[PDB]
Formats: structure tokens, C-alpha cells, sequence
């Protein structure tokens, strides 16, 4: 006598929202928001540099901690925790845009500046930077009065950038710990720096006295740096108090940086990182870190947000 | 759903439908079977699975560091680059709530849509020899045995055949 | 309306209808009466009710000051935060025109689809004893009184006694 | 004969906008956008500090119009626009950041630093801060020579923070109006202070001459600070022209920090805040104000908006 | 689409309708002919058009440089600069890829509706005298010469005077 | 027998997407991002200054290839790659921010400082600043001593903005190649320089030393740089090296600046700029330039989004 259409059902559905309604039910549904991590990183086919003791600014300076990181070359940059910029006390001025500019950097290739001294010692080291006994940064030379109290000759040392991509230049600055202890080492008077390209123009006096005992030591150094462009010339002119560059760091290519305190994992690949590991996911959106980097789901406040893939269930 | 079949005309759905979406179940002098109904079921599915291909997919932009977890930048630029950071997350939280919710109300209306178009389809296959229950379902005025139902299912079902038997028996 | 009920094939609302938004008007021996149709009237609100809930609401994320109206922050700083909130207004300010505009579009559509879904409610209920007008009105061949008015109403009306008697009348 | 079926109508429908039309009328709509300000500052419920005539940054270093905000606690701070940060003229390096971290500190604890002093005077005070005659900023000391172009000896005053917390350190430095001048309250010669925490890296010559005159005064002083991290060490080199701090300040929590022009009012309550007042609202966006801050509405462009709370009015 | 029409219970449309977006084929004594319904046709017209003139507009909203092309800012600045547009960037980017999605999704749709309501109209006027084919066609069971096929296009046809022929004629 | 409905086709369609399918054939549709450029800064109706080899920040101080812009009027300002700000060596502090200050100032107005000076020399010149023979910047003063190695008397001159809008003022500093060469022109001594104002508060002591040539010389002027309220007093105290300032500039009103290498055109008109030209569109988006600036389109990162505006094509 008769013939009826309907369609499927379930007992229980999945809960969904809509335009008009929170809540409906329906018969299937998906999740949006990746709550997923692993907690590695994943850094399969990639050429990973683990920075671990080494600071990333060290590359570019060498402290002892930093030798096997001189010249590296990387698609992935791992910044540890545990990491230092420095042997002997010290910090970098503009440290953050360095860091950045070295993140991305594919790595640095080193070479000679080509600098030569008369008339002063060039050997300086410290108990603080350890190479079996007493050393220094690798790529800078501490430069001195050939004698204590003697003075310290008025300098110019230039470097003109000879290649096709810009020079990463560094210098340095003493500051020791007391009056006294500047004029023993680089002779008495006011003590000037100064440093001239086409893009840039600054100068440095030093200043002495006493600081916090950092790695038993009192004295500071100030870092420095400019990127010089191809066929642009530098010129460094010192009184003393001056930590000079023995080499300039060259930019390899492209990389991506990144903070973390996981271990290194090549059996997996992700191309979204953060501190806590690899976001791996198809997901348009994650609710797992907001400063999660590389090509990544858009992060948002939401712990998920499901998406109707069945109609609405209406069980009998 | 806009098309008042799906929770609407049809009071609801069978737990015993797992052949497909939509079907068909009928009474006759054999008894009573049901079946699933392909055409439907996978025009629906088919749209469904093409709106995940659409939106499950993560793009190929890159965004670095700008700030830093173990050296903390310095707090005017540091709360400049939160500040950027918030804005942004409250702008993606709200697109994510938004794009759900319009996609599961469209997700929802298409398939009661899809449930109505095999409704109609039938109803315009009858022709006179059939009248609308009301509950989503023909009732039938001519004899149709099991064979007789396949060929509605089929879209074979010739009405000039049972016109006049039907039509008496009105 | 996607539905063509309302601004379509009915002419016009009623301005007397103020006991909700669908209603019967009929036309009999007692004469004239008209009334409201709960379920439909109902199902139009909630759903309208449930978009503004989901709408008029503020989020709970806190954003501090990052300028200074009183001691102007340093200007490179100041353009920069300057751009970023107008950049940020201009995404708002078309979120919200979007969202108000697709909204709107539902909204109607909705209200015309209610109206439809109620139009072929009563169709279904008449069953061969009456046949469309085209204006949104159905004319009854057999005698309905204002019990048997009052019968279509409340979804008791039933076809069967009056059949014989409309279908002749045909 | 027949039923026909309709749909409830007006002579007037209210306007709104669709994705294929504008200025379509329906039967009800309403507003998406607030336009509804309320003049006042709504603080019910909330801890206040209404600084007034006190600049915010002043409550660090104690001006008289600041006395009695030294330790304040809060939840809401109102800065005004008759506020000053100062007695003696002079500003703050970096002011903007340290506003930041005031106005969500939830206020401030004081205590004092420990350091005490031989060989020098430390009670300088001026006319432009005036407490019952000349004074000086509460939680500062004007380090001077014991008397008139006496020299200053080169000192060494160090602070650990031994809690749990980031301690606030603020310090200044005085130009003087003249050569002569600074040789008379510090002695001759070129006075040098430095600044080293594990963090900070900075050092300090001054600069006498002329500037023109506030309150009556043509010298200056300027304000520096830094965050001394839990268990961190601080030590101030300083050769003269150095106003040395008496207490460090400790942030007690959380706060919000707004600027208005408008009284306070315990009778509303509101989470969103502009110099105008307070923007109480449900409604997804405002067209108030877009600089207001605190839990808010998203600011628009557009004035109004309305949403379609009915069907499409049809009249006769 | 939603209403099951267009690529749906029409088989397919019409190359040499060139005279409108819709439009009627006839057959009779006389022989075949097509015309165009110019309502239904201008109906769809307006409703795109007016999506049209909504979004192609420019905003009045000024942005100047906050960077440099010749002479690099800071690194540091220049660094959050470049973050933040690019973050703009991927919000304009979806919402572009979006608004075009759904609004296409909207107009075949809409398209779809005003072929139906063309279709309903004329069942609607038809009333008995004729049949559903089912491929988007009616059968007419009296004699309809060209000047009664031209009434029915403009909504001129009287179901009254031919009724009786028709009924029998079943 | 019977009549039939239809719908209109065509044997191709344009493909689109929609929410749920990629690339439905559609009977029409068109673009919504903007690929056509014009090559040509269009400029009709507009008041346009085209700075050609004047650089923006020259248009201050007076360099012979920005004599004719020292008063420019306009809404329109563009930067050339051929642009210099400097004759005579050197560059600005903050220097971008002027940049965008003077992008939108709608132009300057010029009025002289009125400082006279007794005791010392004004009319220093070089042969990098060619004006028929040697020059200076048009709009400061090379202030020297008398004569060569004589004292620089300590000097303080004062200029109070009576206008009613602010004031920007600017001065340069003056480091010589040699210790002896500052010494020659200013005598010897630590020479300083101070600058107070109720908003402002710096010092400047140079520094002298060897710099690469350029333009054939080695020496080097900073330029320094305020924003002088009305009614607002502003003092310069200064040993020597000291470029002074001869006129301030006003600002007239609004403009908008941009960077470009392609020419002026009066024929055609845009309000959405980028260097390779102009954006002319009423489409909602372009791919063209991210940095494009004015009133333009929102970027996007596709080349191509197509509109439906007709049914789906359902061929034969
Ligand atoms: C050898 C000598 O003349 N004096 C010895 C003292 O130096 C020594 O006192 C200890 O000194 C330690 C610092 O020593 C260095 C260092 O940093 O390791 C030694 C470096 O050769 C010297 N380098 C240069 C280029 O001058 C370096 C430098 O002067 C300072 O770092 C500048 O700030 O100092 C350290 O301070 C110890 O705490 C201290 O006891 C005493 C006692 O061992 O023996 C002396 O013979
Ligand atoms: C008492 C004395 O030796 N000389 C008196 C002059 O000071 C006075 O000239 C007036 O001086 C005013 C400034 O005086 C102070 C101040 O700021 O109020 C007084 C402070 O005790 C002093 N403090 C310290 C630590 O030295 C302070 C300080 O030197 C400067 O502020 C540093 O810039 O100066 C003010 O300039 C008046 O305009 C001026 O007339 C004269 C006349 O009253 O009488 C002398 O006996
Ligand atoms: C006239 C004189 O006393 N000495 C002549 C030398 O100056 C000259 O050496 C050449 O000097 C060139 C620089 O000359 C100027 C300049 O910039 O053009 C000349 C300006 O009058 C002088 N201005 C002032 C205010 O002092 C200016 C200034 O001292 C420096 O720019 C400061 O840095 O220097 C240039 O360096 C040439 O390369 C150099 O050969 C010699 C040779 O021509 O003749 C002397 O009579
Ligand atoms: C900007 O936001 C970050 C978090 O996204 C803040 O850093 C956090 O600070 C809290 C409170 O001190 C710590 O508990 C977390 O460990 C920090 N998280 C991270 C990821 O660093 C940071 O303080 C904010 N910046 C400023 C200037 O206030
Ligand atoms: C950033 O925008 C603000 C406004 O949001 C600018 O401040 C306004 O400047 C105008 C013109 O001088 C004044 O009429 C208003 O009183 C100011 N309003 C506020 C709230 O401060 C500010 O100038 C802009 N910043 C920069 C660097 O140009
Ligand atoms: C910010 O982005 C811009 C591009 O939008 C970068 O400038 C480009 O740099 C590349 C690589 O050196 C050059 O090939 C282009 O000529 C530059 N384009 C423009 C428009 O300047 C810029 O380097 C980025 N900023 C930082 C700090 O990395
Ligand atoms: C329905 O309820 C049962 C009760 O245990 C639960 O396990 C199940 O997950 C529910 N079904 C669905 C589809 O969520
Ligand atoms: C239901 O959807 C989920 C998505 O999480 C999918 O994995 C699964 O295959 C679907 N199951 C059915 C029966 O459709
Ligand atoms: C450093 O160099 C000087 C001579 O330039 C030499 O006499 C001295 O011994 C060297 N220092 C060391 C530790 O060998
Ligand atoms: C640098 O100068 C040399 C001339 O010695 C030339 O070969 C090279 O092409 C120049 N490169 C640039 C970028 O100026
Ligand atoms: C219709 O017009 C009257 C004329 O005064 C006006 O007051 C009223 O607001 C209008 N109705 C509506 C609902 O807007
Ligand atoms: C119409 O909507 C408004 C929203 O502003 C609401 O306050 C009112 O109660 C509604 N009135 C009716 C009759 O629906
Ligand atoms: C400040 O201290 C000195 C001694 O340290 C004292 O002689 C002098 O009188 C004090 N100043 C005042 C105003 O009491
Ligand atoms: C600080 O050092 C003391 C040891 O005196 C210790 O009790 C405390 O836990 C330390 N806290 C931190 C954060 O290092
Ligand atoms: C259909 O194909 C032809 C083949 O040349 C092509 O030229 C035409 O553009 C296509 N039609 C449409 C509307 O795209
Ligand atoms: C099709 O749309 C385009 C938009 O690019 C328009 O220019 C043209 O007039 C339209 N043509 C027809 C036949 O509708
Ligand atoms: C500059 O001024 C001095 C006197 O103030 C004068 O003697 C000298 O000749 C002037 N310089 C030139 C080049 O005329
Ligand atoms: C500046 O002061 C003068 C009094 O000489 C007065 O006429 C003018 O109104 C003042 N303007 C401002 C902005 O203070």
C-alpha cells in the first residue's frame, strides 16, 4: 500500500554549533583546532645546528664554548637555554636585532679583516675564556699598551667589503674595573672610538669602575656591530680600550631560529615549531602555543571548535 | 533545516539505515524492506568532504621570532609586539568561531535539501498513481510488489503501466 | 526570499495579524476569521533569539594602553602603533559590515522558508479536498464550518470524512 | 469556500543592509554598534587610586605632590592630565615602558636599600620641592661634597634583592646650571657613573650648561632605572652629579592603568575605559572611541549597523 | 544547488535562449517555440548586481610608509613592521578567499531559487488542467494554440475555461 | 501537448569556487583583485613636489640641490633614489621619524631663529657644498673661533616659539678628522653641547677621528633634531663644534609622501601609490604591492579570485 523516505540516525549524535543554535546534535563532526603536540623537534631532512652551550651571538665572537660553532651552516637554528654569548663578561648593544638577522642567516662563512698592529701587544687574554689555560675570543684580538702606563698611539685601521653580500662586522669595548686599572693597561687620558660607513656614524668612550663579580670577574666588555655593504669601507679610530675584529662573518643563505627544551627528533618532520616541541597538523587553526613560528595553523583562544560533516541527527 | 524534511515533515530519522544517508522503506503484500538510496547520499557526502578539502589546509607563509623567551627584548617594543600579538589572535579566534558556525548552519540545510530533492524526485515519478501521507510517505492506490518497488528505487517505474487501477481506486 | 512565500507568491502581510508572525485567514458560511500559528510563530523566534545570543556578547581579553595621550610617545614608535590599530580597525570594521549583511540574507530567507514549510503543512493535511488558489490560500470544495476551520488549525483535521463529498465536487 | 495563510506586517519596517541589498525594511532589527557613552569613570567593586595631581612615574621617587601615593595598591589607576612627575625639573629615560609596568603592577611596596655613607654630605634639598620650607624627593638623596668645591671620592654602593620578586632601582643625575657650579657641589673634573646588573650594561657623564626656566630653576635631573631580578646584584660607580635612591620599589600584583579627564563614580560599574568614561555594553562593537581599553566591544568605523531581527515587512 | 532545478530535475540549459536568463519551450499544433520570462530574469539580474555594487568599493582609509625602501630602518622596528604587515596580509588573504566562496556558493543557489519559483508559479496557475513531466516540464491534456500558450507566459491564462476538457481528458 | 521550463547555457563557462567544489563552471563572473598597474605616478589635481636629487631631510637644512624646496607647498611629495640630504658629510638622528613627519606636513614655511653672535667667526664654508665656489647649508651656520686654535667662549642662545603651531628645530655637530683639526677650529678642551626643552632633554659631546672620504672628505656633521612647542623656550649651551641654526621650519598642513623611480603623469588620476607607479581599481584587493600606501585595495597574496555573477553552466 505505501512506500516512506527517510534517512539515517543515531541514538547519540555530536554536539556542534551553529548560527542559530549552540549545541545541536549531528550525526558526524571533525575537530578544527589542533590540540596535538609532540614533544620533539622535528627536524627530519633538515640541516639542524644545536647550538646548546653556545650562544648564538658567540658564533659570530667565539668563546670557547662557541669553537665548533664558527662557521656553521643550517636550514634549522636551535637556541638552548643553557646557552652563552660570552666568556668574559659582557653583552651585545642591538643584541635582539643581531639575533634575529643570525636566525635567518642559512649560517656564516668567516674571513680574515686583514688588520696588522705596530708599536702594541695584540695577545690579551683572560682566566675567565679557558682554552688549557688562559685564552680569548677566537675571532677578536684585546689590544694593549705594549707596557703598563704606556700610552696607547692613536690608530686607523680600515676594511673595505670586497664581496657581493653584506659584511657582519664586530668590535668590541673595555670597560675595567677601576681608574687605574684603564690607565695601566692602555695609558692615562680620555679614551675615544669612533666608527664611519655609508650607512652609519657613531662613537665610543669608555667607562671604568666596578661592576658585579660575573664568572669572578668585575670587568665588562661591550659588543658592537654593523653590516657593511659591498664596496663600502669602514674605519676604526682608537685611543684604547678597544677589542679589535680579526675576522668578518659572511651570510650563507636562509635559515629559521628557534627557542627550545626539547631533544632534536630526525624521525619525524614538522615545519611548525615552539619551545615545547613540533606542532604537526593539517588544522587550519591551533590552540597549543600563540608564538609558535615556521608555517604554522593560525593560533587562537579556542580549545576546539567542531565542524558539522553530517546532518543533524534526530534519533527516534 | 531551511527545507523542513530533515526534522520537519519527517518525524526522524532510522537507526537501521546503514547502507547509506537517505533511503527508501515500503509496505507491501510481500512485507516490508528498506534500502539505500546512492544518488543522494553521495551528492551530499561529495559537497560535505569538498568543504574539509577546502579548509583543512594549512598555509605555506612563514612568521619568525620577533621576540624572545630567554632574553626578554626590551618592554616598550615588548608590549608594542603583545599587544600586535592579542590583537591578531582575537581577530583568527573570531574568523574560526565565525566560519564554523556558517559552514555547520549551511552543513545542516544542505542536507535536508538533498533529503527533500528525492522526495520530489518520487512524488514527480508517481504521477496520479500515488497521494503525499504527509509523514514523508506515498501511499499507494495500485498493487507494487517487491519488483514494483525496485523500479521506483531504480527510476525505471513506468506510471503510464498502473495509471487506470490506480486512478479507479482513488 | 529564496522561498518566494513572502514578497512572492503571497501579495502582502496583515497588518491585523498581531498575535504572532503566520496565521489563517479564512472564509466560510459563519464568515470571516483570522488567527496566529504558534508552532511557526515560534520556531522563526528561537532561531532569531539564538543569533542575537550568540552575537551580543564581549569578549573577556583584556588590552592595555601602548601610547600616551597626555605625553606623546616618541614618533617612529607612535606611526608604527598608529598603522597597526588603523590596520586592525580596518579588518573589524569589515568583519562587521559582513557579518551583518550575511545575517540579514539568512534572516530572510529563514522567515521566507518558515512561511513555506507552514504553506505545505496544510497542503498536506487537505489531501485531494481542496486545490491552490496561487495567492497562498487553498480553496475547499466540501462545506468547513468554524469547528472544521479550527480542525486544520490545530493538525486534527482529517481528510478522509470530507473526501468523498470535495472530490466530487470537483 | 477557503483559508488562505499570511504573515504579520507594519505600514513602517526598520531599514538594514543584506549582501544583495541596501535598505531593505523588515519588522524589527537592532543595533550591532554602541554609540552610548557614559561620562564617568565607572569603579565600583574596584580598588581606585586616583592619582591627581601626582604623575605616576613620581610615586617611585617622591615629589611632595606625591607623598601619600608611595605605597599605593590598586586594581584601576587614574593618571590626569594635572599630573607631574616632578619638583625639581627633570624627566625620566625610558618613561614610557616604566608607565606600562606601573599601570598593571597592582601598585607598589617600598623598602629600603641599606646604603650608607662616609666622607660626603646627603641632604641636598631645593625651593622647587616644598614641604614647610625646602625639600627633596622622598625616596631619592642629593649626594653632594661635604662642602664647597671639595672633591667627591669615586664610591662603590652595592643592593642585592633578596626576594622573590623583580625589584624597581631608580637613580638620577644632576646638570647643573653652570661649569662652575657642578665644580662647587661635586668638584672639579669629568664625573663618571656606571650601572651593571646581569641583565644591564650602561654608564653615565653629565652635562652642565644652561636651560630655560622651570619653576624657576634652569637646572635639570635626569631619572634612570632598571628590573633587578631575585638574587641579582647592583652596584652604582660614581664620581659625583648623582642623586642616589633610598628605597626600591616592588610590584605588588595586577592593575589596569587609564587616563581620563572625568570623575570617578562607585555607583556603575564598567570594564572598558576611555578618556571620555566608560563604555558599558553586550554590543559586539563601538564607535566611541578606538584607543579605549580594558575588556571592550571592537572599535568600527561605522556609526551603526543594523541586524535583522524580523522578517521582511511587506505592507499592504 | 539547494532547489534541486538547475543541474538538477532540468536536465540541462538552453544555448539558444539568448533572450534572458530563463524562459519557456513550448509544443503544439502549431509547432515548437521559445521565449523569455523577463521577471524571473531580472529578479536574479538585480540581486547579483546588487552584490556587485557592495563590494566593489574602496575604503576611505588613508595608510602612509612606516618603512623605507631606500634608506633601511633599524632592523630591530623594521623586523615587527614586516611581521605585522604579513600578519595582515594572511587575514585579508582568507577573508578575500572567503567572502568569493561563499557568496558563489550564495549566487548558484540563488539562481537556483528563481528557476523554482518560475517553475511553482506556473503548476500554480495550471491547476488541473495540467500534469508534472518531471524534467522540469508540463503536459497539458486541452488544446493550448500559440495565443493560449502567450497567456500562460503573461500570467493571463484562465484554469476556469478550460477546465472541463482538461479534467475529462485525464 | 505541453510547455517546458528552462534556463540559459553556454557550451564554456568561466570556472569559480565555492564553498564546497573547486573550479564550477559559472555562465559569468568577474575579478575582485587587482592585477593592472600604470606605470606613471598619477598626479592630476594635486599639488606635487617631485624632490628629484634634493633628499626630504634636505629640504631643512640647505644643501645646493634643495634650494629650490627650502618653502615647498603640497599634497603630494616624492622621494627619488638620486636624493641626497647631505653636502658636506654627515646624517640625521632619528632620522626616519623626520622623514615621516615631513611626508604628511603638507610642506614648510621657513622664519629666521634671530641669534646674533659676538666674539667668533659664522661663515664657515666647504668645497662640498658648491654654490658658484665654496658654500654652506643654506639654512645653518658654521660657527667657528676667531681665529685658528682660539678659545670657543662657553655661549647659551635662546629662541622661544611665538606661533601657534610647533616648531621643528634642528642643529648639527661638527667632527673633525683630526684631534688637531678640532682643536684648529673650535681650541682645545672637551668641548659640549646641551639642548632643554619643557619636552626635551639631551647633551652632545663629539668626537673626532678618521672617517672614509665622502665626497673627497673625511670629517663628518651629525644632525640633531626637535619639535618646539608654542610658547615654548628651547637654549643651546655650547663649548664649539656646533652647526647652528639659522631658520625653523613649519609645517603648513597635510600631504601624503611616497618613494618612487617612475615619472609624473597630470593626465591620470590615483589615490593608491607604490614605487613602480600607480593602483587605479574599484576592485576590493590587489597583488601588486603590500607597500602600496594611500587609499588603496587591501593586498592579498592571490593573483586571482573570481566573482560569480551568473547561474552555474549546465551545457548540452
Ligand atoms: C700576573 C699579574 O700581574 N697579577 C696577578 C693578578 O692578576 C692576580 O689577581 C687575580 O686577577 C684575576 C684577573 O686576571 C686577569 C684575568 O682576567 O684572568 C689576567 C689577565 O692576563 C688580564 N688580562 C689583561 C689583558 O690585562 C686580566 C685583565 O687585566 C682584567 O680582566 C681586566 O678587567 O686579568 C682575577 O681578578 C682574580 O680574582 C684576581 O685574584 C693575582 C692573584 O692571583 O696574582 C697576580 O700575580
Ligand atoms: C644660600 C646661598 O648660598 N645662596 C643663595 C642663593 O642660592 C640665592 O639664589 C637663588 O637660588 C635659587 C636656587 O637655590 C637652590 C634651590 O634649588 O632652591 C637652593 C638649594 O639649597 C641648592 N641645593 C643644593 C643641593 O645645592 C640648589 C642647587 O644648588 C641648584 O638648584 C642647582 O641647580 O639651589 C634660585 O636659583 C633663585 O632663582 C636664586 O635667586 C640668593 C638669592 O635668593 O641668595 C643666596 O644667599
Ligand atoms: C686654505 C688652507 O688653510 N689650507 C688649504 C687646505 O685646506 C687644502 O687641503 C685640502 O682641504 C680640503 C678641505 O678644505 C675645506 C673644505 O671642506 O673644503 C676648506 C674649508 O674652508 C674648511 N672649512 C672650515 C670651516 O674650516 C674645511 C674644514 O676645515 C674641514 O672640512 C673640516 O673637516 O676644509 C680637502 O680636505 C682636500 O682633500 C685637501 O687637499 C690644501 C690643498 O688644496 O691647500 C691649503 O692651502
Ligand atoms: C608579553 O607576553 C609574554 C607572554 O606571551 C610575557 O612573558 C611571560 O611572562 C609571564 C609573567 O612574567 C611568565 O610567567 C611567562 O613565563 C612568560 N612567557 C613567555 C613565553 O615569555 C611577557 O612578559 C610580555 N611582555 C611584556 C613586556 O610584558
Ligand atoms: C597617532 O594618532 C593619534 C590619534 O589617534 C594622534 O593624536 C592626535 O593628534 C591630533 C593632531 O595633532 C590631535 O588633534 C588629537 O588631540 C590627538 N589625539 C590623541 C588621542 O592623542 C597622534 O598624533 C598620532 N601619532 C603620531 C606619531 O602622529
Ligand atoms: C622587510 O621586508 C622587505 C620586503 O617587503 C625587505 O626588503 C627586501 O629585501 C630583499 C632581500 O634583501 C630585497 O631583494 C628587496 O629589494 C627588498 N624589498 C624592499 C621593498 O625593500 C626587508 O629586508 C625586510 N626587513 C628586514 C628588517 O628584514
Ligand atoms: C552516547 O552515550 C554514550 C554513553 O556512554 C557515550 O559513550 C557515547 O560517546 C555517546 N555517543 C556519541 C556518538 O557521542
Ligand atoms: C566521521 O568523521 C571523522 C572525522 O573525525 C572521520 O575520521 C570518520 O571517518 C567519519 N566516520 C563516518 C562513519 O563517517
Ligand atoms: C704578547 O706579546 C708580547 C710582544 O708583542 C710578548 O713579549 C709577550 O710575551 C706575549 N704574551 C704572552 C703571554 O706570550
Ligand atoms: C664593486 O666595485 C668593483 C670595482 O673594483 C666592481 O667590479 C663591482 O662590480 C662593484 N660592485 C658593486 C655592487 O658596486
Ligand atoms: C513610519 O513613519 C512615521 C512617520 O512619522 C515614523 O514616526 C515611524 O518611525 C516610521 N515607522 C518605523 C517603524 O520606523
Ligand atoms: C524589537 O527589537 C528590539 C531590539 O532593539 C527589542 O527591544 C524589542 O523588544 C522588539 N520588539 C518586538 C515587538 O519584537
Ligand atoms: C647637612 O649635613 C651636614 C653634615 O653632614 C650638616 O652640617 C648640615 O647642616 C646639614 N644641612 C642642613 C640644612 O641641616
Ligand atoms: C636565591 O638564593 C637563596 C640562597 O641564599 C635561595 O634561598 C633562593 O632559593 C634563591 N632563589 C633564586 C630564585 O635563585
Ligand atoms: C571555451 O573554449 C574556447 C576554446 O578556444 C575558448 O576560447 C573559450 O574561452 C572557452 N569559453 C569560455 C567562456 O571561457
Ligand atoms: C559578464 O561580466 C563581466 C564582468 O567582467 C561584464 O563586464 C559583462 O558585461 C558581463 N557580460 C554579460 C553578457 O553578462
Ligand atoms: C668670515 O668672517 C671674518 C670676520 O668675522 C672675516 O674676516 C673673513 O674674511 C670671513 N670669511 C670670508 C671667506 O670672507
Ligand atoms: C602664548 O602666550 C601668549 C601670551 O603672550 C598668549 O597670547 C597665547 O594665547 C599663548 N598661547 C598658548 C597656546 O599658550
Amino acid at each position: 500500500d505505501k512506500i516512506c523516505l527517510g534517512h539515517h540516525a543515531l541514538s547519540n549524535g555530536t554536539k556542534v554549533n551553529t548560527l542559530t543554535e549552540r549545541g545541536v546534535e549531528v550525526v558526524n563532526a571533525t575537530e578544527t583546532v589542533e590540540r596535538t603536540n609532540i614533544p620533539r623537534i622535528c627536524s627530519k631532512g633538515k640541516r639542524t645546528v644545536d647550538l646548546g652551550q653556545c650562544g648564538l651571538l658567540g658564533t659570530i665572537t667565539g668563546p670557547p664554548q662557541c669553537d665548533q660553532f664558527l662557521e656553521f651552516s643550517a636550514d634549522l637554528i636551535i637556541e638552548r637555554r643553557e646557552g652563552s654569548d660570552v666568556c668574559y663578561p659582557g653583552k651585545f648593544v642591538n643584541e635582539e636585532a643581531l639575533r634575529q638577522i643570525l636566525r635567518e642567516s642559512g649560517g656564516i662563512d668567516k674571513e680574515a679583516m686583514g688588520f696588522t698592529y705596530s708599536g702594541i701587544r695584540t695577545n690579551g687574554t683572560t682566566s675567565a675564556c679557558r682554552r688549557s689555560g688562559s685564552s680569548f675570543y677566537a675571532e677578536m684580538k684585546w689590544l694593549l699598551s705594549n707596557t703598563d702606563n704606556a700610552a696607547f698611539p692613536q690608530m686607523t685601521k680600515s676594511y673595505k667589503n670586497t664581496r657581493k653580500s653584506p659584511a657582519l662586522i664586530v668590535w668590541g669595548i673595555h670597560h675595567s674595573v677601576s681608574t687605574a686599572e684603564q690607565t695601566k693597561l692602555y695609558g692615562s687620558g680620555n679614551k675615544l672610538v669612533t666608527v664611519g660607513s655609508s650607512n652609519y656614524q657613531q662613537s665610543f668612550v669608555p667607562s671604568p669602575g666596578a661592576r658585579p663579580q660575573v664568572n669572578g670577574l668585575s670587568g665588562r666588555i661591550d659588543f658592537h656591530w654593523l653590516m657593511l655593504n659591498p664596496n663600502d669601507t669602514v674605519t676604526f679610530s682608537f685611543n684604547g680600550a678597544f677589542i679589535a675584529p680579526d675576522r668578518a662573518s659572511f651570510l650563507r643563505g636562509k635559515s629559521m631560529g628557534i627557542q627550545s627544551g626539547v631533544q632534536v627528533d630526525a624521525n619525524c618532520e614538522g615545519d611548525c615549531y615552539h619551545s615545547g616541541g613540533t606542532i604537526i597538523s593539517n588544522l587550519p587553526f591551533q590552540n597549543i602555543d600563540s608564538r609558535a613560528v615556521g608555517k604554522c595553523p593560525r593560533y587562537v583562544k579556542q580549545r576546539s571548535l567542531l565542524l558539522a560533516t553530517g546532518m543533524k541527527n534526530v534519533p527516534e | 533545516g531551511l527545507f523542513g524534511a530533515i526534522a520537519g515533515f519527517i518525524e526522524n530519522g532510522w537507526e537501521g539505515l546503514i547502507d547509506g544517508w537517505y533511503g527508501f522503506r515500503h509496505q507491501n503484500a510481500q512485507g516490508e524492506g528498506t534500502a539505500a538510496d546512492y544518488k543522494s547520499t553521495q551528492s551530499a557526502i561529495d559537497q560535505i568532504t569538498g568543504k574539509l578539502n577546502r579548509l583543512i589546509e594549512k598555509t605555506n607563509q612563514q612568521f619568525e621570532l620577533i621576540d624572545n623567551e630567554f632574553n626578554e627584548v626590551e618592554k616598550q617594543i615588548g608590549n608594542v609586539i603583545n599587544w600586535t600579538r592579542d590583537s591578531i589572535t582575537e581577530v583568527w579566534s573570531y574568523n574560526a568561531e565565525l566560519l564554523v558556525a556558517m559552514e555547520n548552519q549551511h552543513t545542516i540545510d544542505l542536507a535536508d535539501s538533498e533529503m527533500d530533492k528525492l522526495y520530489e524526485r518520487v512524488k514527480r515519478q508517481l504521477r496520479e498513481n500515488a497521494e503525499e501521507d504527509g509523514t514523508g510517505c506515498f501511499e499507494i492506490f495500485h498493487k507494487c510488489d517487491d519488483d514494483c518497488m525496485a523500479s521506483i528505487r531504480n527510476n525505471t517505474y513506468d506510471h503510464s503501466k498502473y495509471r487506470e487501477e490506480a486512478m479507479q481506486n482513488r
